[PDB]
């Protein structure tokens, strides 16, 4: 399955993180480059609230993938659809809804 | 941030690795950009001598008590 | 285009070697190198030696010298006879020691970097290469005591008494004095006449007198146009008690004049040098006229297109060169490169 | 732990390990160091 | 035991002690050079530490692996120093390194430090309460912007000697010139190269059999002037 | 495009902790020397409140820039135009505003 | 400049904290000494607050000198005029003042 | 001067922990011992409050003694006498009082 | 000094530079094989990186220990790369653990590579601004389910 | 991190390099271990 | 502290521990390795 | 040789509890050091020969 | 240190059983060095003898 559907409540954190080549010189003065050639990927802080009998869905949906493989999400900060993978996804269950957090990881691939 | 680089008055005696004070490098650990322990090659390429490293020092055949 | 008799060469080489008896060292190197039946040529194969190297290490061989007899003789020769079966490394070392020179793969071919009066090919200030947390971009080093040798006894064979091991004795009664005695005994590889043992035995004594100290230095992104022996000038301005390089913050063309910083003070006589780079990487060096407070720098003429923050250094004519020969380089999987050098 | 003092006493231990890792290849097979 | 006086045993095996202030002095007269007298502190007036009325001037300076062990290797102490302005390099470029120099080490308990170096005096001052070893500078390790680092060692140090050292050769004299067994007193004859020379400041000796001859001093000859032949 | 043009909020920390060579043994004696010649170039924590439209405007500057390619800058601090770099710049997107954390530390080059 | 004019408001740290050599013997015997030659140096955990046009004229004097040097100070603990050198002096800014908090450490230098 | 005469604040920790041989591999057989004469000397971490004017006598007495020359001290804990060492002895100097931190830990020498 | 073209040396010495690409080839065609080209990354186009007119494909790979030492041991490289998939696994099988074949590295400017690979083109796109390494493949160090270590050497 | 674990891996870390430099040194120019 | 970047480093640390090691015992008394 | 993989398993989960009393680290697999010489010095002990003398 | 030396040599030329029925110095010399050593060598086996 390819498209991630839940929607996320609170504020997220969406760390970007770029990589790059730094030289720092003698009196004051250094060196930078991009290090890579494709941008940085940046990662979401989600979390979802989800009712007890749909948190059996989503948990399906995240299993499936298992860590590896990518799925679709338009993330409600840019609405540019990307790929992402997540590999953590803990949740915390309750009396009457579960609380899921995760962490989505962009990937190119 | 830094490349640390030891170099010798640090290896002998913790006096100057704290000189430096090593503090962003090990709360970083360091990078996987950049590496730390540089460990400088002057005092260990010059051990034999400095005509050493400009020539291999040909060697001779040993010496046997026959002649 | 070389003649082994005379041991003369007509112009330039080309290539394209030719069968003629030759004493020349670096031939016999050559033909140890890549010899397909005896040699090393069945492995490596030609096109992996640099053929130039060892075509001017063989000129510099060829060079006459004095005798010490009262006539002339050729530098450095053969007449080696090798029966004994020793590892490739063994015979390429004796080879690599009786004419300096050390072999290191320069990364399309093995190349050899012999000890020659050279010139600078670059030049490093402090503001040119890697700060570490501690303020030491430079760090020195000295060979010891008992490693400077003043009293070696070098093993040559004679051709006239019978061919026999004859052993020359070379000092330097002056670093006697001074390092107390440090003797050695060394086989000279090729040798078979008297001038050729004490030349070598001399060559060791006067690298392990006059060159003494070692530098560490690790570099930015440049690192990557340097091969070691490479000869390059340190502008140390911690090692001097003042400031002799920097970064150029303006240039004005009209009227000429440059902005520096740091400050620079003109010497009482002479005619100060500031070495710029041009617009295209070549590093002229001009004349400078006056100095204003000690940033305005009057230069005789700016160089074209001097972009800002560009490497200055300053050349005075009471300041030696301290010239260093690269002995190794190291990638630091960073863009950085780890330099090793010894005095010139 | 601080850098600047853990790294003489990695030092010293790396070295220990080098003396006893030398010593044992002294034995009948080893490497004779 | 070492030979320390009774003072010190006495302070040793107190439970509560006075500081112990470690006297640093480099002795490069030998290699030709001065003095040099270091503590890593000042005192409490904030002078130079006064020893046996001595001025050891403040630096820091700092000696780690002393020991005194016969088996193995001859133990090679540090002595690291502060290069800030560029001290210690002045000497790098004047003293060859400072190589082949002396370095004495003083231990010395502060209650008995000269009555000058405290306000209020010192009454069991006493110059006599130290504990002194000499050692030598074998190589200046690293010397950088910030530092400098030496290697000591014994003044003994079999390292690089060998046993006998003089060697039987032909056509060289060994022995030094103008020493005791070449035993030559006589003017100025020739320079190396065997041409005449009247200049005391240029006369030395070939140390071949002409540069003997020159001298008339062919029986002090250190050569063996037959050996050449029979090792055919 | 090189001029930071946005707005910081009130709380934002400026850290200059220079850079000077020390010698201390122990505790004895010690010496204190400038070092380089840019001694301290400080670090400023920056934190914006921007509305979700201009967000990705936001994010889109800091992004080309990437950790390299420092850019003009005016700090409230000083009022003194200087040029930075940004290498984290965090961000939590709220309901109808999102935050951004980034950091500016000053170059020479 | 040699004077610092400056006032800490709201209580410092003082800290101590001498060198001091210490053996351990066994069934509870130890042996003491001071270690050093001159006392202890002590270091103050200083803080002020400067209307935001001042914190120019303490960021100047405070970068003046850089980590190294020194400078004369009368701190509100003992009255005794002593030398000290500051090396952080961390500072926020905020809508009408700004907030340095700094370590002075004493020197005999 | 020999003794502490000043009056700690009620909240005041004694740690123990004694000194003793234990001998057990794994989760095995485990052996203990009393290991030396004086198995524990115990450690109070004391707290004063001090007007600003006697902050300089306690200062005073507390870095003459200098972490070594132990003193002696009578705690309000078991009302022995005996004989302590300070090393730390933090504090807090506020607008009408001061608050010394410090830690005696018991010597027998 | 290394013969390399101005333009690199003129790239070295800027504050702000490109990145540093580095692009691998393995040639076993000497030992009976093929020749095959890596790069760690893709274009900002997602595809396999066009240098010269050569397409280096994608594949996580990364030397390390490259040197130029002359005094001591002759330096040994080493160059890690994924074995996901089996791919390596393959090669080792057929080509005797690829021992004896010869691995290029180049290291080039980004700025200098085809406008093929930048959606904007590249108006400095310069072929022969390279700098160009040759080692041989001496024991493949670790060959596992993840990844594989082989160990270069000089020729 | 707790101190004995700590220092038991370093020492074998360290056993591991010191074997390691004695193989790399047994080749051509090397020392020979 | 992580521990796949530290492990590196220790191991550096060994490496240049052995060779100073090595160095060393190459001396007068020593082991010669 | 690089800590390319250290983190390729990011050792986070031993890392974080240092190993345990049970179990050990640093296994070091033996593959690569015991080939150095040859498989064929992994089953045989490669029979010594004498120094050659010049004598003969 | 020459004190040292003093007593070392006392300690040598103490008479103990020869072995064939009269006295003998513990410890003599009577080597002949002919060959080139290291000086660690030489004074190792005095200090070994
Ligand atoms: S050759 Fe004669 S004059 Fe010269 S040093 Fe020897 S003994 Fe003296």
């Amino acid at each position: 399955m390819k498209t991630f559907r839940w929607k996320v409540k609170p504020g997220m954190d969406v760390a970007s993180v770029p990589s790059v080549r730094k030289v720092r010189f003698g009196d004051g003065y250094s060196q930078r480059a991009p290090a890579g050639l494709n941008a940085n990927l940046k990662t979401y802080s989600v979390t979802l609230s989800v009712p007890r009998e749909e948190a059996t869905v989503l948990e399906s949906f995240l299993e499936e993938h298992g860590g590896w493989k990518s799925f679709l999400w338009t993330p409600p900060y840019e609405w540019r659809q990307i790929k992402v993978t997540c590999a953590k996804w803990s949740s915390r269950v309750s009396m009457l809804r579960v609380e899921f957090s995760a962490e989505f990881e962009q990937v190119v691939n | 941030v830094f490349q640390i680089v030891l170099g010798a008055a640090a290896i002998a005696g913790s006096f100057f690795t704290a000189g430096a004070t090593l503090a962003a490098w090990g709360a970083a650990i360091g990078a996987g950009g950049m590496t730390g322990i540089l460990f400088s090659l002057g005092a260990s390429m010059v051990l034999g001598g400095v005509a050493q490293m400009l020539a291999p020092k040909a060697r001779t055949p040993r010496i046997q008590t026959t002649d | 285009n070389y003649n082994p008799q005379t041991r003369q060469y007509s112009g330039i080489w080309d290539g394209t070697f030719k069968p003629a008896y030759s004493n020349n060292m670096a031939w016999c190197l050559w033909d140890m190198l890549t010899h397909p039946r005896y040699g090393m040529g069945k492995r490596l194969g030609a096109a992996d030696v640099d053929k130039w190297a060892l075509y001017v290490i063989g000129q510099y061989c060829d060079q006459s010298v004095p005798d010490g007899f009262g006539g002339t003789e050729p530098r450095i020769t053969c007449n080696a006879y090798l029966t004994t079966q020793r590892k490739a490394w063994d015979v390429l070392s004796d080879f690599c020691s009786a004419m300096r020179c050390m072999p290191v793969w320069n990364g399309q071919t093995l190349t050899f970097v012999q000890d020659r009066p050279s010139d600078k090919t670059w030049t490093y200030n402090r503001s040119n290469v890697v700060m570490p947390d501690d303020g030491a971009p430079f760090r020195y080093s000295f060979s010891a005591l008992k490693d400077r040798h003043n009293a070696v006894e070098v093993n040559w064979i004679d051709p006239n008494n019978g061919w026999e091991t004859a052993t020359e004795l070379v000092e330097d009664t002056q670093a006697i004095a001074r390092y107390g005695r440090n003797v050695t005994k060394m086989d000279a590889f090729g040798c078979t006449s008297r001038g050729q043992a004490h030349r070598a035995g001399l060559w060791l004594i006067k690298t392990e007198l006059l060159e003494t100290q070692t530098v560490d230095f690790s570099v930015g992104a440049e690192g990557l146009r340097h091969v070691p022996g490479d000869v390059i000038e340190i502008c140390d301005d911690d090692y001097a008690g003042i400031s002799t390089g920097g970064r150029v913050l303006a240039v004005n063309s009209q009227t000429r004049t440059l902005t520096l910083d740091r400050e620079i003070t003109l010497p009482s006589s002479g005619t100060a040098l500031i070495s710029l780079v041009d617009g295209s990487g070549n590093p002229v060096s001009v004349e400078v006229q006056s100095v204003t407070d000690g940033v305005k720098v009057k230069v005789s003429r700016v160089p074209d297109g001097v972009a800002e923050y560009s490497v200055w250094e300053l050349k005075l004519p009471t300041l030696r060169q301290r010239l260093f020969r690269c002995v190794s380089i190291r990638e630091n999987d960073d863009g950085t490169y780890a330099i090793t050098a010894v005095q010139h | 732990q601080i850098g600047p003092a853990a790294l003489k006493a990695v030092y010293d231990m790396a070295r220990k390990g080098a003396r006893d890792e030398i010593q044992t290849q002294m034995r009948d097979g080893g490497l004779f160091s | 035991m070492q030979d320390i006086r009774q003072e010190t045993l006495n302070e040793c095996t107190r439970a509560e002690q006075s500081a112990s202030v470690v006297l640093w002095e480099i002795d490069l007269t030998e290699v030709g050079g001065e003095r040099y007298f270091f503590c890593n502190e000042q005192n409490e007036k904030g002078e130079p530490v006064t020893w046996q009325g001595r001025q050891y001037q403040p630096y820091p300076i700092q000696g780690s692996g002393f020991e005194l062990n016969g088996k193995g290797t001859s133990t090679r102490p540090t002595l690291t120093v502060s290069n800030l302005y560029g001290m210690v390099t002045g000497m790098a470029e004047d003293m060859q390194s400072l190589v082949g120099g002396t370095v004495v080490r003083r231990k010395v308990y502060a209650r008995f430090l000269d009555a000058v170096n405290f306000v209020n005096g010192n009454s069991y001052a006493d110059p006599e309460q130290e504990v002194i070893s000499r050692w030598r500078i074998e190589q200046c390790s690293e010397l950088s912007a910030v530092s400098a680092s030496f290697v000591l060692s014994t003044p003994t140090e079999t390292d690089g000697a060998v046993f006998p050292g003089r060697i039987m050769l032909a056509n060289t004299c060994t022995w030094t010139y103008r020493g005791d067994e070449c035993g030559y007193s006589g003017p100025a004859v020739a320079d190396e190269y065997d041409q005449p020379t009247s200049d005391i400041t240029k006369d030395k000796c070939s140390k071949c059999l002409s540069g003997c001859k020159f001298r008339n001093n062919v029986g002090n000859f250190g050569g063996f002037l037959s050996i050449n032949k029979l090792s055919q």
